[PDB]
């Protein structure tokens, strides 16, 4: 019968491994670069598009950096479709926790959840894990500025500063060098800029392959605000650090 | 044994010169029992203000349905919501529950963020739009509101004497409904500020 | 008062504008014609709600039809869809409908009862004022009509309803649907019922309201 | 060799393997022999042991008052089966106040054995049974095969060195059909007809299991030392 | 008022064009002779929405029917008409008399009643509520009668039946199904009142 | 290479037991033609009955499914006949729910986004048959709608379908070269039948009797078939000219 | 009986490829040019009518296909996946959006809908992705006018113009060149035409070109007057006589 | 199950529930404390139909206590009394409501504040300074309005408690059998011993 | 290749296999007819006697479907009395809506669709039988021969099973000598013969005759078993002819 076209997707290997969830973190270490780093007053997300075309329309794009809520952002790594699905069903967790509790979901809640989804994949219902690595930016008043990654295993860890995709085994020591514990927003968007200019297989690092977000309290009196930056602030940002 | 005259209150608004007001009474009550005289019925999903009369059980819970359902909007659109759009939201989330209804009398103001338009629009429980030019009235003194409004509205008022005009009819239609009262709220929209005043009314 | 009165080249459907909860008069200039098609309008009267609703859900799925055909909606598919559909739901949705409209066949007239019964005709009313407006048309209408002449049979018959019908009242909407024409929608097509003037302005004296507390409301992010 | 993976694969000779293997089951199974009259049907049926510290594996199951099986193969499945007909015997009587034709009983065994044959993920039975019977139209004996195959018979038997008992009753076919209202005649018929399938083992008192059913006679079955009389 | 009449060369079907609710007069034109086959018809008595509904599947189940297994028998209609009243008894309110022509069977009269049976008749009468007659003038009927005599029978039968109702009235429309073809009549109240 | 048994992509982006189902269509060894005159379509399939016991009355591959629709299959009796039922099904039920016959066109695009799922859904094998539907549709006037196993479908103004449909296909398309219009200019069916015959006698090169041929001729609000006497008698008129 | 494949078609390779979906990108590269340019008030796309044969009335099989007023879609590679692909968008523009806010979906929204179905393809049970790219151009009041690109994996991209099948490699270069931030609809029409050209090998006429725009609202094509807030479809189709005016000043 | 009164003062909240329980004619038991603790920090008092009152009150404290180890944090009085308003408002369209009436008393130590809400079986909540359900509101409302002050202290509020029940206690027809009180603040719940 | 390992797979060539090895079990099978004759059909089966031990008479191969219809199989048994059952209940469920018995013909496509329905997917087999059925109908008698791919025509003369060669070769010998048709009773004494001298081809064990029919005039259009003197002169006849 079927039994002979079924792949298993739902297996362990003789070493003990899941083959579909080893070879989904193989496909996300080929997509562009996402690195996130915390400082004491704010969270920055940077990641690098995926070998942009001259026509690709710059402004009215989104690839890498998707809002869930107001105070949670989250930067993808893998298939941008897989993604999306993923991030629909954080957005009405997000809402269905603010419906029952009149109090905005805190960011480890809707980071478990969502790697709970990710888990159910790999163990039961015979389908394909999803392709794709996310790192959560967000603020809530228990654990202040907060950044998580989430993988097609479904396990999460908390950071300072991480990267996923291509090139992390480079741009994590980069960090790790560079990074310390006292650091501003403004330093952390130095770093993170710094970082993918380095790790790039690009020759050049420019405004037009690049997505960018801050979280900061920049705004008037213990309130966060999420800055998707745009692409003429990006190319600001790009002199001002001195890169271009 | 009548659910949308067990809490009692009510819902107004009306259209001005490029702006608009609503404007709904604070009382509480459980049937002749009044409980809590700081029960507001208008809330706002960024520019557009919804007002809900009717078992206070459901306007709480459609409250935190809008909100649900706006909040993902702006998401997915990358804009707040406009009146009109949120009018049809309303009559769709009523018409659903058709065999099951919310015992409720919305209301929806606001203006058009683009066209600049002032916009006021009212349903029944199982979500039938009614679009009107002059003014809107819900809840246990919608009869009363209804003879106030007629008489008392006139076409293109300034936001000062708007406020006269919707405050004066909801306070006078209040005064002659047992279940409403207990204080009241107006907000005072303009297309780029919003001002809410709290009335000194008998409190009996 | 709903009407539908078939003619030599087309059909034309005009309805009142008064909705009504018991004897209140909710809204004075309501629409009760309704685009089912391009071509194929509908006229309600039972439950207000039910009456849209239906008939957005009937051209939601005509729309659907007629992109996947590749041809313009017929009436009878309009008609079949509705009654199949409040059939179902054994009158429980109060929609009672004039549809008419012109297609690739030609002209049709239709009524639908809540329960989902259809019938034919040349000359139909629905409604409150239905037999006020049936003794206009039963007196007034002849075979080979014009168009003008149709036009105004179904004003008349919705004017009896207005005047006569405490559940009818205001203005008057006519949809004119002609062979090999566009569907014209003649809204408020007459407005015999203006209001006077006022005798005096209740405009108060700025300050007459004694206000409590003041705070301006940020509805910006 | 690449047709034998399931019951919905055909071989290229038009052959389904899982049931010719099923089959195979019964003939690793204990012997069992039927037999009957115009007047009586029995059941003989040499019982297996696992060793002198174990029971006798039962190999007869009372379906019905008229009507019962010896089985040989997977237990279990004689188990479901017999279960399934045990039900059948029973809607027959409570809504038609009406003994099973044991002809019916065949047919009903046929086509549940079927669908295990056609269905991908299940499996055939892996057992045959011997149904004996006494209803309207007098005695009866059916061989059941998990093929689906039902086969009504004057005599048979299944199980290893079944051959040996079969080829008896086919010379014996003209004296054992005319035992008529005479049991312990035709039990002892059937008895010398199974110790032709017997090898260094001989019929000990706890070994042999009789059954029998007939005009006046319900479905009994003899265990222990009420089948000395037999040895 | 409908009744269905079997003659020589075929079957009559004949009912009044009255619809009501309560005591007003919903269509006065209307069309209670309905096709479900080019020639099976019914008459329609009881609940319109209820008949409509039921002659509508029936249509489509002799479509169905025809398509696979070529021209259904009338009372191969009946039956499918009766499966539907039977099965859904209780939520219906529908009273239908099937006429049909065969080359091979001729004019054949079914009626479907309240309950949901099925009887075959050579004519059949529902007045008022839905209430069939079982004598109807039994030696005012004959069997092999005329075209014109089966006509002018039913006119006759539906005229007195108007008089005395309030449901029934109108024009009177009768269907002839024969082996030429199928041929619609209508008769005006002037006509049909002075008899 | 289990990316040939079921309907999944191949490395070249191919569905191998789409193109396989294709070669099952040729399996009868049928040549089947449509044409459509000014008020008729008219559609012809040769008829073989090699053994001696069949009853050739029920060997046919043109189905009357609708009364406005008929439908000629090229493939395996099997597939052609489960197409049939469900194609009459489909008719009967748009007729239901929308109140009027459904169009030729419309009931092919049903049938092609029903073939379209066996091609995506793996448990569902294509059907290995051509469906070639005609009418005089009310709308659009006489009409030749084409299906198959990949779920392609497209109006003709006229088709051949079988193993000789190429040689049918050019023979029908110098016709329509030299003639300028997209029809045949015929006032009577019996003649666009006449003309049906004459192409696809000069197209395989044989001669037909009576039982050698299947017609099928869709006329304003009605599909029929034509019997053996029915052909016999159009024969007669080609052979006299 | 019964759908017993409910486990994944698709699967990762040791490489991290997701065979399937390469698979069905190779029978888009198969498939026939098709393209879309976005001017400022106005987006172009268009495609060639590989005709299977003559005797074929190629008016019948329509590459182009509008889904609202003023969104239309056009393909490369697997037809009948496309054609299935546009009554489940028409559908789903209608069930999770016009019948909740009574209005059309916005291009970006619509565009989300379709690379869902799409995604659904690559990882839902027993079935293969859909072996087609689109370019969906679309018009909506607070975006203004869009183009954007769907993949079999279902991911989606915006386009200020592109190209996909056969000769896209050559295709885009061109469009490279010529585009710019100033193009008005007509000179888009025009680069669309000069574009398609290279692609197309045979006839190149009105009868073997489908094109259409999104622009302006069309009044005449609404098909009733009586309502000012109802302007007509912004999706327009060229007609055979449309193209052939402006192959002449080519 | 009858008399269940709140009241917020300066620094904690006072919930008062009758300890009496009575089954036809006959008071079963005369200690019944109607109250469960939902976290160290959030008291719910309960009164209704028999049975649902307690069933309910279980299952609140339960899901709360599993959303305490779940995330080793304290629901917030406002969260707690969020989601118990949303399990009333779903019960009201249920097969078989709940018929459970509830006040939450809780000190939020995030804000320094106590805060007492009211909801109703129909799930209508409301955050009040002084609250009650059933008829003890009609007696102890008049006297709240009166004698209550904002910035109260947990004595002062005890002793405007005790004038409440002795108004109940002087014109309620029902022996209730007294009140147990706990009083929520910032240390957490405690029961005051004699009352 | 591996074509031939799953059901509803096309070959290259455009084939099931797995339908084509289903066949090979119908060949394996028994010889089984069917002759048209004036006013209905007649139908005859080999029975293999195995073992002395069977009983005669008391082993019947040949199903009556409704009361009009009777169905005979070649191949596997289990497999022709699983559509035997379904045929029934087609049958029922028709008769129950339509009031009228099944036609033939309708009947034919009920059986020809669930055949063609187990060559769709790769759960289920194929059928392993070869079926001859018929009866008399309102437009009068109809034989039919269905084969495992769903495939089924109307015949003057059908055969299936290990004889079938002989059985066609003996059945186009009586369509050529009897063009104005053959009388029932003709029939049944034709069934006889054709059976024994198909019985040539699985002549290691004897065999048992078994014959029933519909006819007009001589069953009044119902499905019978010929047993008793009819069944004894079919043998004699069938028995002279051989010698
Ligand atoms: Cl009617
Ligand atoms: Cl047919
Ligand atoms: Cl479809
Ligand atoms: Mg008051
Ligand atoms: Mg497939
Ligand atoms: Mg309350």
């Amino acid at each position: 019968g079927s039994r002979r076209y079924d792949s298993r997707t739902t297996i362990f290997s003789p070493e003990g491994r899941l083959y579909q969830v080893e070879y989904a973190l193989e496909s996300i270490s080929h997509a562009g670069t996402a690195i996130g780093i915390m400082a004491s007053d704010g969270i920055v997300l940077a990641a690098e598009r995926k070998v942009t075309s001259t026509l690709l329309e710059q402004d009215t794009s989104t690839e890498k950096l998707y809002k869930l809520n107001d105070k949670i952002a989250v930067a993808v790594a893998g298939l941008t479709a897989d993604a999306e699905i993923l991030i629909n069903t954080a957005r009405i967790h997000a809402q269905n926790y603010l419906k029952t509790y009149n109090e905005d979901i805190p960011v480890e809640i809707l980071v478990r959840r969502l790697s709970d989804i990710k888990q159910g994949y790999t163990q039961h219902g015979g389908l394909r894990p999803f392709g794709v690595s996310f790192i959560y930016a967000g603020y809530d008043d228990r654990y202040g500025y907060q950044l998580y990654t989430s993988n097609p295993s479904g396990n999460y860890t908390g950071w300072k500063a991480i990267s996923v995709g291509a090139n992390t085994s480079a741009a994590q020591t980069l960090l790790q060098m560079d990074y310390k514990d006292d650091m501003k927003v403004d330093d952390a968007i130095e770093l993170a800029l710094k970082t993918l200019s380095k790790t790039t297989d690009s020759s050049a690092l420019t405004y037009d392959r690049l997505e960018f977000a801050t979280i900061r309290k920049g705004a008037n009196d213990g309130e966060v605000y999420q800055k998707i930056f745009k692409p003429q602030e990006i190319k600001d940002i790009l002199v001002k650090t001195g890169i271009t | 044994s009548d659910p949308s005259s067990i809490n009692g209150g009510i819902v107004v608004a009306m259209t001005g010169k490029d702006c608009v007001a609503i404007a709904c009474d604070l009382r509480l009550g459980s049937q002749s029992l009044g409980v809590s005289n700081k029960f507001e019925k208008i809330f706002h999903y960024g520019h557009v203000f919804l007002g809900i009369t009717g078992l206070a059980t459901d306007v709480t819970t459609l409250n935190e349905m809008f909100r649900y359902k706006t909040n993902l909007y702006k998401l997915k659109e990358e804009r707040a919501i406009e009146p009109e759009t949120f009018t049809q939201l309303v009559s769709s989330s009523l018409y659903e529950r058709r065999f099951g209804p919310y015992f409720v009398g919305p209301v929806v103001a606001g203006i058009n963020s683009k066209s600049g338009k002032p916009f006021i629009a009212g349903f029944d429980l199982i979500g039938c739009i009614d679009e009107a030019k002059d003014f809107i009235v819900s809840g246990t003194a919608s009869d009363q509101l209804f003879g106030m409004c007629e008489s008392l509205y006139e076409p293109n008022l300034e936001p000062e004497d708007l406020f006269e005009t919707i405050s004066q009819a909801l306070l006078n239609a209040a005064d002659r409904d047992a279940l409403s009262g207990w204080g009241a709220v107006v907000y005072i929209i303009k297309k780029d500020e919003v001002v809410k005043r709290y009335l000194k009314m008998r409190q009996d | 008062t709903i009407v539908g009165v078939k003619f030599n080249n087309g059909v034309v459907i005009a309805a009142d504008t008064r909705s009504t909860q018991g004897p209140i008069v909710a809204d004075k200039n309501c629409a009760k014609l309704h685009r089912i098609s391009p071509k194929i309008w509908c006229a309600g009267a039972g439950t207000a709600a039910d009456t849209e609703a239906v008939t957005q859900l009937i051209g939601s799925n005509i729309e659907l039809h007629s992109l996947y055909t590749s041809r313009e909606p017929r009436v009878v598919s309009a008609l079949q869809m509705l009654k199949q559909h409040l059939f179902k739901y054994q009158g429980h949705i109060g929609a009672y409908l004039i549809v008419a409209g012109v297609d690739p066949t030609g002209s049709h007239l239709f009524s639908i009862h809540a329960h989902g019964s259809t019938d034919v005709g040349y000359y139909l009313s629905l409604g409150s004022g239905s037999l006020a407006a049936m003794a206009v048309l039963e007196s007034h209408w002849k075979q080979d009509l014009t168009k003008e002449e149709a036009i105004k049979l179904a004003s008349d018959a919705i004017q009896a309803g207005i005047w006569n019908d405490l559940g009818s009242g205001s203005n008057v909407d006519v949809c004119v649907m002609e062979i090999g024409k566009d569907a014209e929608y003649l809204r408020n097509y007459l407005t015999p019922n203006v209001r006077e003037e006022k005798q005096k302005s209740y405009k108060f004296p700025r300050g007459t309201t004694a206000v409590l507390k003041e705070s301006i409301v940020n509805i910006c992010d | 060799n690449n047709y034998d993976g399931d019951t919905v694969t055909f071989s290229p000779t038009g052959r389904l393997f899982q049931v010719e293997y099923a089959l195979e089951a019964i003939k690793q199974g204990s012997v069992t022999v039927g037999l009957r009259s115009n007047t009586h049907a029995v059941l003989v049926a040499l019982k297996r042991n696992a060793d002198e510290l174990s029971s006798y594996q039962k190999k007869i199951i009372k379906c019905d008052e008229h009507m019962g099986l010896s089985l040989a193969g997977l237990a279990p499945d004689a188990r479901v089966l017999s279960n399934y007909l045990r039900q059948q015997c029973n809607y027959s009587s409570l809504v038609f106040n009406r003994k099973l034709a044991v002809e019916r009983a065949g047919h009903l065994l046929c086509d549940k054995a079927q669908k295990n044959t056609q269905s991908y993920g299940g499996r055939p039975y892996g057992v045959g049974l011997l149904i004996i019977g006494y209803d309207k139209s007098g005695a009866h004996l059916l061989e059941f095969q998990p093929s689906g195959n039902v086969t009504e018979l004057y005599g048979t038997a299944i199980g290893a060195r079944s051959q040996g008992a079969k080829t008896y009753l086919e010379r014996t076919l003209d004296t054992f059909i005319k035992i008529d209202g005479n049991p312990d005649e035709l039990i002892k018929a059937g008895v010398e007809a199974i110790s032709q399938s017997l090898r260094d083992e001989s019929l000990t008192v706890d070994n042999l299991s009789i059954a029998i059913v007939g005009k006046d006679t319900p479905f009994t079955i003899y265990d222990g030392e009420a089948v000395a009389k037999y040895i | 008022s409908i009744m269905a009449v079997t003659f020589k060369d075929g079957v009559i079907l004949g009912a009044d064009s009255r619809t009501t609710t309560g005591a007003y007069i919903a269509n006065r034109v209307t069309d209670k002779l309905t096709r479900v086959h080019d020639k099976i018809w019914c008459c329609r008595s009881g609940s319109a929405a209820d008949t409509q509904a039921i002659a509508d599947i029936v249509q489509y189940h002799l479509e169905l029917y025809t398509s696979q297994y070529g021209t259904p028998s009338t009372e191969t209609a009946a039956s499918v008409f009766k499966e539907l009243c039977y099965e859904n008894k209780d939520n219906l309110t529908a009273g239908i008399i099937v006429a049909g022509y065969d080359d091979k069977n001729k004019g054949e009269v079914y009626t479907i009643p309240l309950g949901g049976s099925v009887h075959k008749l050579p004519y059949a009468i529902a007045v008022s509520g839905s209430t069939f007659i079982y004598g109807y003038c039994d030696k005012n009927f004959r069997e092999n009668m005329s075209k014109e005599e089966t006509v002018d029978f039913i006119k006759h039968s539906l005229s007195q039946a108007i008089k005395w109702d309030g449901s029934s009235g109108g024009v009177i429309r009768m269907v002839v199904l024969t082996a030429a073809g199928v041929e619609r009549l209508i008769f005006y109240p002037d006509e049909y009142e002075q008899l | 290479g289990y990316d040939r048994h079921i309907t999944i992509f191949s490395p070249e982006g191919r569905l191998y037991q789409v193109e396989y189902a294709f070669k099952a269509t040729n399996q009868t060894n049928i040549n089947s033609l449509a044409v459509r005159g000014k008020d008729c379509t008219v559609v012809i399939s040769q008829k073989k009955v090699p053994d001696k016991l069949l009853d050739p009355t029920t060997v046919s591959y043109i189905f009357c499914i609708s009364r406005t629709i008929g439908m000629v299959v090229n493939g395996p009796i099997p597939d052609a006949r489960n197409a049939a039922l469900r194609a009459k099904a489909e008719a009967a039920e748009f007729r239901y729910k929308y109140g009027y016959d459904m169009p030729c066109d419309v009931l092919a695009k049903r049938m092609a986004n029903l073939s379209q799922i066996y091609t995506q859904r793996a448990y569902m094998r294509p059907l290995g048959v051509i469906l070639t539907f005609v009418s005089v549709d009310e709308e659009l006037g006489p009409s030749i709608y084409k299906t198959d196993p990949a779920g392609y479908y497209v109006g003709y103004k006229a088709t051949a379908t079988g193993p000789k449909q190429q040689e049918i296909t050019t023979n029908l398309e110098n016709h329509f070269k030299k003639s300028k219009i997209d029809h045949i200019n015929e006032e009577s069916w019996e003649k666009v039948v006449e003309f049906a015959i004459t192409h696809m006698i000069d197209a395989l090169g044989t001669e037909f009797s009576k039982n050698d041929l299947e017609v099928g001729v869709a006329t304003k609000d009605k599909f029929f078939t034509l019997s053996a006497e029915n052909i016999e008698e159009r024969l007669v008129a080609i052979a006299e000219q | 009986m019964t759908d017993r494949y409910s486990f994944s078609l698709t699967t990762f390779s040791p490489s991290g490829k997701l065979g399937q979906i390469d698979y069905a990108l190779t029978a888009v590269k198969q498939g026939v040019t098709s393209l879309g340019i976005k001017a400022t008030n106005g987006v172009v796309i268009a495609t060639e009518k590989k005709s299977s044969s003559p005797l074929a009335m190629s008016e019948t099989l329509s590459k182009v296909s509008l889904l609202t007023p003023d969104i239309g879609a056009v393909y490369s590679g697997m037809g009948p996946d496309y054609r299935v692909l546009v009554d489940k968008s028409r559908k789903v523009a209608h069930t999770s959006y016009k019948r909740i806010y009574g209005e059309y979906p916005p291009t970006k929204l619509l565009v989300s809908e379709v690379a869902k179905i799409m995604q659904e393809a690559t990882q839902s049970g027993g079935v293969r992705p859909f072996g087609v790219s689109l370019l969906i151009a679309g018009h909506d009041e607070f975006n203004g006018f869009s183009l954007y690109q769907v993949d079999p994996s279902g991911s989606y991209f915006p386009w200020k113009a592109t190209a996909i099948g056969k000769g896209s490699v050559a295709a885009k270069t061109f469009l490279e060149k010529r585009w710019n931030d100033e193009l008005e609809l007509e000179d888009a029409i025009h680069i669309a035409l000069l574009t398609l050209k290279e692609s197309v090998e045979g006839e190149f006429n009105g009868d073997t070109i489908e094109l259409a725009i999104i622009g302006d609202e069309n009044p005449d094509l609404l098909g009733y007057t009586g309502i000012p807030t109802d302007k007509g479809p912004r999706f327009r189709k060229l007609t055979s006589q449309e193209i052939n005016d402006r192959l002449e000043a080519l | 199950m009858d008399i269940i009164l709140g009241i917020r003062v300066q620094d904690s909240v006072i919930l008062a529930s009758s300890k009496a329980v009575t089954r036809g004619i006959s008071v079963l038991k005369d200690s019944d404390d109607k109250t469960r603790q939902l976290s160290p920090h959030t008291l719910m008092s309960f009164a209704g139909e028999a049975g649902d009152t307690v069933q309910f009150a279980e299952y609140i404290q339960a899901n709360i206590q599993l959303y305490s180890i779940r995330e080793d944090y304290e629901l917030s009085p406002q969260a707690v009394s969020s989601f118990v308003r949303q399990e009333l408002a779903k019960s009201i369209r249920s097969r078989r409501p709940y018929q459970v009436n509830v006040l939450i008393g809780g000190y939020d130590k995030k804000k320094n504040k106590p805060e007492l809400y009211q909801i109703d079986y129909l799930g209508t909540k409301v955050e009040l300074p002084y609250g009650a359900h059933g008829y003890s509101g009609f007696y102890t409302f008049s006297l709240l309005d009166h004698h209550y002050r904002p910035d109260m202290t947990t004595e002062e509020g005890l002793d405007l408690l005790k004038l409440c029940v002795q108004e109940l206690e002087k014109r309620m027809p029902m022996d209730f059998k007294g009140v147990i009180v706990k009083i929520v603040d910032k240390d957490g719940i405690r029961q005051v011993d004699d009352f | 290749t591996g074509y031939d390992l799953s059901n509803s797979v096309f070959s290259p060539d455009g084939r099931n296999f797995q339908v084509e090895y289903a066949v090979k079990a119908v060949e394996n099978g028994t010889t089984s007819i069917g002759i048209k004759c004036n006013d209905g059909v007649v139908f005859a089966v080999e029975k293999l006697i195995t073992s002395k031990l069977l009983v005669p008479q008391k082993n019947v191969k040949i199903q009556v479907v409704d009361r009009h219809i009777g169905c005979v199989y070649s191949g596997l048994i289990p497999d022709g009395r699983h559509l035997v059952n379904r045929g029934r209940e087609e049958a029922a469920s028709f008769k129950k809506l339509y009031k009228t018995p099944i036609p033939i013909p309708a009947f034919a496509d009920r059986l020809g669709q669930y055949v063609q329905a187990h060559t769709l997917y790769n759960s289920v087999r194929p059928f392993g039988v070869s079926t001859i059925f018929g009866g008399v109908d309102k437009n009068g008698a109809h034989l039919y021969m269905l084969e495992p791919s769903g495939s089924y025509w109307g015949y003057k003369g059908a055969a299936t099973g290990k004889g079938r060669q002989s059985a066609k070769a003996e059945l186009e010998k009586l369509v050529d000598h009897h063009p104005e048709g053959l009388s029932a009773r003709e029939a049944v004494k034709q069934a006889a013969k054709i059976i024994y001298l198909a019985h040539e081809d699985n002549k290691e064990k004897d065999f048992e005759l078994e014959i029933s029919w519909c006819s007009l005039s001589e069953t009044n259009g119902l499905h019978k078993f010929v047993k008793g003197d009819l069944l004894q002169e079919a043998i004699d006849f069938a028995q002279k002819e051989i010698n």
